[PDB]
């Protein structure tokens, strides 16, 4: 120990460990999956409601960061939060600067660039969030990429966060996502989120799912309830 | 973010009254590769002995004897990345003071300068102190002047110095010599040998490089003419 | 030898050795890569191992080879955040070169701003030393082929062939005969004693998609990034 | 131990130690009790008294005429962000001529509170709150935690011996919807009698009843006018 | 951070400074520097130390340098902060010559940089200045003069005092000899001479290892002149005859 | 700039950094005053002459303004620019407000500056406490003391230095109804307090009195030892 | 408009300042004093414009004071009127220039008498008999006329006498009384207001 | 044990201030009560020693004509609180032609509590939570009234109070003593004689300051030697 106070500070292993601690809070948050459909992105996140009394939206894991992005967040909410912030203002300073939507790749190397700043700091912590930004576009096609704490950008087919990121991950590789339609897609995310929850381990969670794609236009939107519900029977149907 | 930063002198007072850091850095000096100055009554010779590890390397693509200005030429010994921050620096330094002057800087003055500067990391700060100290030579005045800045910033006039590995062997093998009669430069013959004697494998003229100050000014030796002095020395 | 905060913050120690910065040397080599690079007359390759550990990330976005500017290009060694940083600090001191002064920026001058940059991360606390090593390929007249190398210390030297990453001991010394009896290696003989290097101190004889070669030549200055399949063709050559 | 000095450091476990110390400031203190009806708000606070002679301090401090604050946490932390939530509103109507959207001001509070919890040297804000409104959505209640997380509740309590507030908000929660404003105030004091120590009671000197409604500007009735709303409640269940 | 940093400034609990402390120690350790008053004219005269051959020696004096027309100083303790603050002394000189048309006297100069190394151990979190120097100058005011100047920023006005490596030694041969209200420079230069080589443990004080500086008015112009090593060579000799003399007495 | 407090306060509740100020205050010379009911007196003691130092150059009373002077015990550096900030604020004072400086006045603003470095972030507290002696626009005699902390406090008579509980003790159970008046007699109690200060060297204590009506005299060193041979004169008497 | 004359013999410096403050077409204060006593043996009379004259000249005699309680000796006069010089100088190219006319009178121990001549401009000239003021163009041919380099302390009474009078005779201002000071070894000495009710 | 300017508790409130509440219990006790017919303000000077005039200690100051403050803990820091508070009044009185509540002035001088950081904020208020507890009390629109303060920040409105040492055993007594209607010259009575009780010293006019700002007057000038009637009676 004695290393790990700073993150100006390298291990003689030679890592920054201020930053490890920090995804360390990632891997206790419930888990987020993305995937990337042939045509389109759905994002769906285990929120446990930890208070009965909530009256359900309260802390929402997935924000509408542009018109045509979205994000889901693993880690403290409150990081999360600044993070959107940070990530609707590089939107709209694209499209005022240069006139169009940002590209997502473009947004997440931005986002990305900002998280990486926090960690070659004594004076800042590193951020303690692992959220995932996924876009439609006719001319680019629908992209998926996933920020780390560290500050990574990787472009996923498809990707989860969390306590159940490698259960998830595994039941995710089965799907057949380059050629799955975007409407059956999200039936599977329902799924993969039921079989991770653990049941007992977390008290009963609520599942919110988001769509960006052809079927939406090209714009980031919450699932439409008929379209839900549905999607969550199928899912307690497989689980059972 | 964190913006300007730490705002406190790494650099105190020993309860003897030495300051360490300085010393540390002083280490690195003697620590560095070796340099070696002679001041010869026509001109001031500076040899430096770059080693580089693997034939791989370009030995060409960086000089560790540099030109200030066009009469001010500088070696160092120590870490490689401060003595460039310095170089750059001296280099302004000498420009700005032609600016003003409208002419070429008086080779002291650029010492004081730099060392002034050099001086400012020990004070300052979060900086570091330098870990390098150089040997910089110029002719104003016709005369020859060489010089040395040690990481605190004190500067001394030198007519012979070596700094680097095994510097008191050098210091001493140019006591035994350097009668500072020479009116021709035949001490870059006895600058090659002050280097040969703590050399390792063999001098070859990619193994020195050489650079002399003379009337004409400061010019770094083409690597054929250190062959030329390197063959048939003694 | 250690005396107050020595190894835990960019300040001498006793034997004025900078052991953050010697800590930092090691993260280069924490990620599970390694790189070459091979000058030949007439051109300049660089090589490097693309691992995707699973399938759902995407081949493309997983790159450590980018384009500073038309006419240079680098292959980055180290924590990928880090290296994405320093990529977009060069990206810009270039433009900056080329409108300042009106001319794109000699590869020798690239190198060297990108040191200074980081000597001074070592000379002030409050800014860790940065875990990344870039080898830069360009082609500059009256200087043919150029490959230099910045360590994270700062140090910056041209190089005819060099690597860095987890195996560079191995990878010097390989190169090292080779260069011995090069006698100007034309441009399949530099990527293949690029590959062939790689092969051997890895020990894994790769398939073209395992590795990324990116390559600058008189006839093209531009920088190019092989085709997996151009890879395959050269892969072959060497295997016959 | 070395962990737990500062926001800047994380835990090995990744925990923010002192955002867990801010957590706790909030436990000790004076218990608050917020419900919301299809029409009106309610936020019933418990004042507590340092001596017989002093008065109890004011714990309901008025925002906007949509919205009112509790405060369960460091008064003079609850200061500064109360200051920033009249401030904001004002803002609100001054440029665009209508009142500020209760949701929106609960997101304005959690981006200033994070910027302390992480630069370094700043510390947490260390106050909890329980702000009321109105909107055109209709009623609000939403809880702020130190650690910068806003949570949108129908009903909840904040402070010490707020657990068995939150045990008789949730057991009746499903009565709050379809009730009118006396009523919904007559639970909410329950809760209130719950976090009182059973010898304590429910007094016009220690209970501040606080109400926003669709015909109601923010009321923060005390003293006297809190007696109407204390009659007719049913002897402490001891 | 604050557990990187120096506390610098902080008073201890008995009550003193601790780094300016230290800063006076490293004096200590730093070549003899000596001042002593005479009527005619004050003078200045310190060790050279590090006298290796081939240095060039020339800097006209390494230890002395010329604030103003009217004043100099010497210094002992660390180079690199001397020369900050001889380039500091000279400015200050100069503001004064620009604001009012009329030299520095000589305290307001000793007390303008006094305020500066007070202010460093005043604030800042920075190292203090390690230096101490002697001033020898002449005023309209008040005539010849003589200062010194401690780290710590304290100053004072002795008429002959030492600041180098056996300054309790020179000062105790200083007390005994110094003749109050007797001027002469060449007795103040003898007396010295004398001190030096109680100072110096190299015996015969060797012209090269000791630089002496002698300020006088001449013609209403003030002349720090520096003593040449042909001159520090006589009175080297003239103390070895008094010395010599002494032998033939016992 | 450095921005953490120097002084914080200890669990004790004490500022542990103020404490220490005084310490230095504690080994500083003795300072003593007394105001006549004229003349206002104070002196100092521990010149520690060394015969090749110059007396002038290390003079502790100073005058502020023609109305008020200031003696100082403690770390010398500290006070020359406490009395420099004081002279400033005082010919300040006549710039805007046109008028003399009241005494409590300069004594509030040297208070005011002493507390403001405990209440800030990265300096160490002044070190020295001061003795500031003047007369106002009615001429009532007026001396006050300043704390390292930053508290002044009005006294007919109070001394400060090493050795500062003696004399205080000596300066109570001395102190004359009428303030020994005479003026002769107000400068002779501070001779006592010198002869009660543990050098009792005589020339080696110096002391200036202001007649409180013109400007600050300092006595002559002959003239002080014709008072301190009356002093002596009444140690005869004594016997 | 406001009249300031100074007259510097062998050993003094005779200032005379006229005493007429007006605003507007009447005249206000009849009994204003121009003359400012920056030291014991400097005096720095000053006519210029309504605020620029008070805060320009309190501000060089508070300086000057305060050097000597710090210095602890009177700056010498031409030092003063190098300081005053520099600050007229230095806000001449500032947002608030100042519009201020002065003439400084000082006795220095080794120096003797000196009379300086400062512009708004802030030139700075040593002159032997010098005045301001729209009434400087009459009364200054008759001190060019009479002064002679060594001149008794009642011959430039007289004198200052002489000019006064011609600033009733040929002048459109009313200037009724003039005030007198002489500065000596001693120090400066008030000598009697030389008045014309009609005497 | 560096610790931090601004830190939590492990479960609790920060340190500092704690230690600062700990700063005001080596002070001098102060009683304040308030009535109907007006608000009595006590404290105990404590002089030092005989030679420091009494007139010069000032525990009782008065912030606007109907607005005074006992102070108590260290005297020095309460002088930039007491400045704030006079300059609030009268920026009110320039703003408004009208006269500030007392709990108004309370808030200003509460809100400058806090407001101590290390990085950035204001220098001003800085380093160290002030180490005070005032007393302000005042006749308003409302009525007379009086108020509490601590380093903290948290002002109270309370009918009888005691700060300093020995507070608490003031306050036990203040419980039994207050009168749901005690006339002024009853509560100036009761509390001189609770002083006299916690006071080691003997209750003489010059030990003790008492002031009262009644709904008729402009808070009165300490009872100047009308103290020795009051003292008489007891």
């Amino acid at each position: 120990t004695g290393y790990d106070l700073s993150a100006s500070t390298f291990s003689p292993d030679g890592r920054v460990f201020q930053v490890e601690y920090a995804m360390k809070a990632v891997e206790n948050s419930s888990t987020a999956i993305g995937i990337r459909c042939k045509d389109g992105v759905v994002f769906g996140v285990e929120k446990l409601v930890l208070s009965k009394l909530y009256e359900e939206g309260s802390n929402k894991r997935l924000f509408n960061v542009d018109r045509h992005v979205g994000m889901a967040v693993a880690g403290l909410l409150a990081d999360a939060r600044s993070l959107a912030d940070i990530a609707r203002e590089e939107a709209s300073n694209f499209r005022s600067n240069f006139g169009y939507n940002i590209p997502l790749k473009h947004l997440a190397d931005r986002v990305a660039m900002y998280v990486h700043a926090y960690t070659l700091y004594s004076a800042v912590r590193p951020f303690g969030c692992s959220f995932m930004l996924g876009s439609y576009s006719v001319n680019d096609g629908a992209q998926l990429y996933m920020i780390d704490p560290s500050g990574v950008s990787y472009g996923y087919w498809g990707c989860a966060i969390g306590k159940a990121r490698q259960a998830a991950k595994t039941e995710i590789e089965k799907l057949q996502m380059k050629e799955m339609t975007c409407r059956d897609i999200v039936k599977e995310v329902a799924k993969i989120i039921y079989i991770v929850h653990d049941e007992v381990k977390d008290k009963a969670f609520e599942l919110e799912l988001s769509w960006v794609g052809e079927l939406t236009n090209g714009r980031h939107e919450i699932v439409p309830k008929d379209i839900r519900e549905e999607a969550e029977k199928y899912a307690k149907e497989s689980l059972k | 973010m964190a913006e300007r930063g730490y705002s406190f002198s790494l650099t105190t007072f020993s309860p003897s009254g030495k300051l360490v850091q300085i010393e540390y850095a002083l280490a690195a000096v003697a620590g560095g590769a070796p340099s070696v100055g002679i001041k010869a009554a026509n001109g001031v010779v500076l040899a430096t002995e770059k080693k580089q590890k693997s034939i791989l390397y370009d030995e060409r693509s960086v000089h560790k004897v540099e030109p200030i200005t066009k009469h001010i030429g500088l070696v160092y010994s120590g870490m490689g990345p401060d003595y460039r921050v310095l170089v750059h620096r001296a280099r302004k330094l000498a420009q700005q003071y032609y600016l003003v002057y409208q002419e070429p800087i008086p080779t002291a003055q650029l010492v004081q300068r730099v060392a002034s500067v050099m001086q400012e990391y020990t004070q300052s700060g979060g900086v570091r102190p330098f870990g390098v100290s150089l040997l910089i030579c110029g002719w104003n005045e016709g005369r020859p002047y060489l010089f040395q800045s040690d990481p605190s910033g004190a500067y001394f006039a030198w007519k012979a110095t070596a700094m680097g590995k095994n510097y008191v062997n050098g210091k001493t093998f140019l006591e035994k010599r350097y009668n500072e009669d020479l009116e021709l430069e035949d001490a870059i013959h006895t600058a090659i040998l002050t280097l040969k004697e703590s050399f390792e494998g063999q001098m070859t003229e990619d193994n020195i490089e050489v650079g002399i100050c003379n009337e004409a000014g400061f010019r770094r030796l083409t690597p054929t003419e250190v062959k030329d002095y390197l063959a048939a020395i003694a | 030898s250690s005396a107050g905060f020595d190894r835990h913050i960019t300040i001498f120690s006793p034997e004025g050795r900078l052991y953050q910065v010697e800590y930092a040397f090691k993260a280069i080599n924490q990620g599970g890569l390694t790189s070459v690079a091979v000058r030949g007359k007439d051109c300049a390759v660089i090589v490097t191992q693309k691992k995707v550990p699973d399938k759902l990330l995407d081949s493309s976005t997983v790159t450590h080879l980018f384009k500073i500017t038309e006419n240079i290009g680098c292959v980055m060694t180290g924590m990928t955040a880090d290296s994405r940083s320093q990529v977009q600090r060069a990206r810009y001191e270039a433009a900056n070169w080329k409108y300042k002064y009106g001319y794109e920026i000699p590869v020798d001058m690239l190198c060297k701003r990108i040191a200074d940059i980081s000597q001074v991360y070592t000379q002030n606390a409050e800014m860790r030393p940065l875990g990344c090593c870039m080898i830069l390929i360009g082609i500059d007249e009256e200087q043919g082929p150029q490959v230099y190398k910045c360590d994270p210390a700062g140090y910056y030297c041209g190089f005819k062939a060099t690597a860095a990453g987890v195996k560079q001991t191995e990878s010097t010394s390989f190169l090292e005969k080779k260069v011995k009896k090069k006698f100007d290696w034309t441009f399949e003989q530099t990527v293949e004693t690029a590959i062939t290097c790689l092969s051997t101190v890895l020990s894994i004889d790769f398939k073209p998609s395992e590795i990324e070669v990116g390559v600058v030549t008189v006839e093209n200055p531009k920088f190019r990034i092989l085709t997996e399949a151009e890879i395959d063709a050269h892969l072959v050559a060497l295997a016959e | 131990n070395q962990y737990d000095n500062d926001v800047t450091v994380w835990s090995p476990q990744g925990r923010i130690h002192q955002i867990e110390y801010a957590m706790e400031a909030v436990k000790q203190g004076s218990a608050t009790v917020g419900l919301k009806s299809k029409t009106h708000a309610v936020l019933v606070a418990l004042k507590r008294a340092q001596s017989e002679l002093a008065a109890h301090q004011k714990k309901i401090l008025h925002v906007d005429n949509h919205i009112g604050i509790s405060i369960a946490g460091l008064t003079a932390d609850a200061r500064l962000l109360c200051n920033f939530m009249r401030q904001e509103c004002l803002d609100s109507r001054f440029v665009f001529d209508r009142p500020l959207p209760v949701s929106r001001l609960v997101s304005l509070i959690g981006s200033k509170t994070q910027i302390p919890t992480q630069r370094y040297g700043r510390r947490p804000y260390g106050v909890g709150l329980l702000i009321a409104g109105y909107d055109d959505m209709g009623p609000h209640i939403f809880q702020t935690c130190p650690s910068a997380n806003y949570f949108d509740c129908r009903a909840m309590s904040i402070g010490a011996r707020s657990q068995s507030a939150r045990t008789y908000l949730e057991r009746h929660m499903s009565e709050f919807m379809e009730c009118n404003l006396n009523e919904l105030v007559k639970h909410g004091l329950r809760a209130l009698r719950e976090t009182l120590p059973a010898e304590q009671d429910l007094t016009t000197k220690n209970v501040s009843i606080g109400i926003v409604g669709k015909d109601l500007e923010f009321t923060i009735y005390d003293d006297d006018d809190v007696s109407p709303f204390l009659e007719g409640l049913e002897e402490r269940p001891q | 951070s604050r557990r990187y940093d120096s506390r610098t400034t902080i008073f201890s609990p008995e009550g003193r400074l601790y780094q300016v402390e230290y800063a006076m120690e490293a004096i200590g350790h730093a070549g003899t520097c000596l001042g002593i008053l005479a009527n005619d004219g004050v003078l200045l005269a310190a060790e050279r130390r590090n006298i290796h051959k081939l240095l060039d020696e020339v800097f006209f004096s390494e230890k002395i340098y010329k604030l103003n027309e009217d004043m100099a100083c010497s210094v002992a303790g660390i180079t690199s902060d001397a020369n900050v603050l001889t380039n500091e002394l000279r400015l200050i000189a100069q503001r004064y010559l620009l604001q009012y048309q009329e030299p520095i006297p000589c305290e307001q100069l000793v007390t303008a940089l006094c305020d500066i190394k007070q202010a460093y151990t005043q604030f800042g979190g920075k190292r203090p200045f390690g230096v101490s120097l002697l001033y020898i100058g002449w005023d309209k005011h008040y005539g010849f003069q003589l200062y010194q100047s401690d780290p710590s920023g304290n100053y004072g006005g002795w008429k002959a005092t030492c600041i180098g490596n056996n300054s309790a030694a020179a000062v105790s041969m200083l007390k005994q000899d110094y003749k109050e209200g007797e001027m002469t420079l060449k007795s103040a230069l003898a007396l010295a001479i004398k001190v030096l080589n109680k100072t110096m443990d190299v015996s015969k004080l060797s012209a090269e290892k000791v630089e002496i500086a002698t300020l006088t008015r001449e013609n209403g112009k003030t002349v720090i002149r520096v003593l040449k090593q042909k001159e520090v060579e006589q009175l080297i000799k003239k103390h070895e005859e008094e010395e010599a003399k002494a032998e033939r007495e016992k | 700039s450095y921005d953490r407090a120097i002084t914080v306060f200890s669990p004790d509740g004490h500022l542990f950094q103020v404490e220490y100020a005084q310490e230095a205050v504690k080994k500083g010379s003795t300072a003593v005053g007394v105001r006549g009911r004229d003349i206002v007196v104070l002196g100092v003691e521990k010149k520690s002459v060394a015969k090749l130092q110059d007396e002038r150059t290390v003079r502790k009373i100073c005058a502020l303004d023609d109305n008020v002077c200031m003696a100082f015990a403690g770390l010398t550096a500290d006070a020359r620019i406490v009395i420099n900030r004081a002279r400033v604020e005082c010919q300040s004072h006549r710039l805007t407000v046109e008028d003399p400086v009241t005494v409590e006045y300069i004594t509030r603003y040297i208070a005011s500056l002493k507390q403001r470095y405990t209440q800030s972030n990265g300096r160490r507290p002044f070190g020295i406490s001061a003795l500031i002696v003047g007369f106002d626009f009615d001429g009532t005699p007026r001396l006050y003391q300043t704390d390292p902390s930053g508290t002044y406090h009005a006294w007919k008579a109070n001394a400060i230095g090493r050795g500062a509980k003696s004399v205080r003790e000596f300066l109570e159970k001395n102190y004359t109804d009428e303030a020994i008046e005479t003026d002769d007699l107000t400068i002779k109690l501070v001779i006592k307090a010198l002869l009660e200060v543990v050098q009792s060297g005589g020339k080696n204590i110096e002391l200036a009195v202001m007649r409180r009506d013109q400007s600050l005299k300092i006595l002559n060193p002959e003239e002080i030892e014709k008072y301190v041979a009356e002093i002596e004169k009444e140690k005869e008497e004594n016997e | 408009m406001e009249y300031l004359i100074g007259i510097q013999g062998p050993d003094y410096v005779l200032v005379a300042s006229d005493r007429v403050a007006a605003s507007n077409i009447v005249q206000m204060k009849d009994d204003h004093d121009k003359m400012f006593k920056m030291s014991e043996k400097i005096l720095l009379l000053c006519v210029g414009e309504a605020g620029d004259t008070v805060q320009f000249a309190e501000y060089i005699q508070k300086n000057v004071q305060l050097y000597k309680m710090r210095n602890g000796y009177e700056l010498s006069p031409t030092a003063a009127a190098n300081f005053t010089r520099r600050n007229l100088a230095d806000c001449l190219r500032s947002r608030t220039p100042y519009h201020v006319n002065l003439l400084l009178a000082g006795y220095d121990e080794h120096e003797g008498p000196a009379l300086y001549y400062m512009d708004y401009l802030a030139a700075l000239a040593k002159a032997p008999f010098a005045a301001h003021g729209y009434g400087a163009f009459l009364t200054l041919s008759i001190l060019d006329r009479y002064y002679t380099p060594t001149i008794s302390r009642e011959r430039a009474v007289e004198l200052l006498r002489k000019c006064l009078e011609e600033l009733q005779k040929r002048f459109i201002l009313n200037l009724p009384t003039f005030s007198v000071r002489i500065i000596d070894k001693n120090g400066i000495h008030d000598l009697d207001n030389i008045s014309f009710p009609k005497q | 044990y560096d610790r931090g300017v601004n830190t939590f508790s492990p479960e609790g409130r920060l340190f500092q201030v704690e230690y600062a509440i700990e700063a005001i219990k080596l002070g001098s006790t102060a009683i304040g009560i308030q009535t109907s017919e007006g608000v009595c303000l006590a404290v105990e000077k404590r002089i030092t020693s005989p030679l420091m005039e009494p007139s010069s200690i000032e525990k009782i100051v008065e912030i606007d004509a109907h607005i005074g403050c006992a102070m108590s803990g260290l005297i020095a820091d309460a002088k930039t609180l007491i400045d704030k508070a006079r300059v609030e009044t009268q920026n009110h009185w320039f703003t408004y032609n009208e006269t500030m509540t007392v709990e108004s002035v309370t808030q200003a001088v509460s809100n400058l509590a806090l407001q101590f950081g290390e990085e950035d904020a204001d220098p001003g208020a800085m380093s160290r939570p002030f180490g005070v507890a005032l007393l302000f009390g005042g006749v308003d629109e409302k009525g007379p009234q009086l108020f509490h303060m601590d380093p903290s920040g948290t002002f109270v409105q309370c009918d009888a109070r005691a700060i300093g040492s020995a507070s608490e055993g003031a306050q036990s007594s203040l419980q039994e003593v207050y009168h749901k209607s005690m006339t002024l010259k009853e509560a100036i009575k009761s509390s001189l004689i609770i002083l006299k009780q916690v006071m080691e010293e003997k209750l003489n006019a010059t030990n003790i300051e008492l002031a009262t700002v009644q709904p008729g007057q402009n808070f009165h000038m300490f009872t100047k030697e009308e103290l020795e009637e009051v003292i008489k009676d007891i």
